[PDB]
């Protein structure tokens, strides 16, 4: 829900190099990126914990 | 619970561009607004 509204304004923003916001949605996507490879990979092993419970 | 967390995590990452002018900051501060009145309507 953050990432597929934070990736279209990177879409909207950037149609032409816009030089001011371009050293802040690095750091934006950097940030968002990063938290998205940390939940995945919990997730992950959450779901194999638990399908080796049984 | 999760609908609120989604447009406050979309909104802190809109301040980082570091233009309070942006428009789709305001967007995102107005669609919160609605979204924490509709919150207090029901509790």
């Amino acid at each position: 829900g953050v990432a597929t509204q934070l990736l279209a304004a990177y879409i909207l923003l950037f149609d032409e190099y816009n030089e001011k916001k371009a050293s802040a949605q690095k750091d934006i996507l950097i940030k968002v990126l990063d938290d998205g490879i940390t939940k995945l990979n919990e997730a992950q092993k959450s779901l194999l914990v638990s399908s080796q419970s049984f | 619970i999760g609908e609120i967390k989604t447009e406050t995590e979309t909104t802190r990452f809109y301040v980082d561009y570091d233009d309070l002018m942006l428009s789709l900051l305001k967007e995102a501060a107005k669609k919160m607004i609605n979204t924490c009145n509709e919150y207090q309507k029901r509790h």
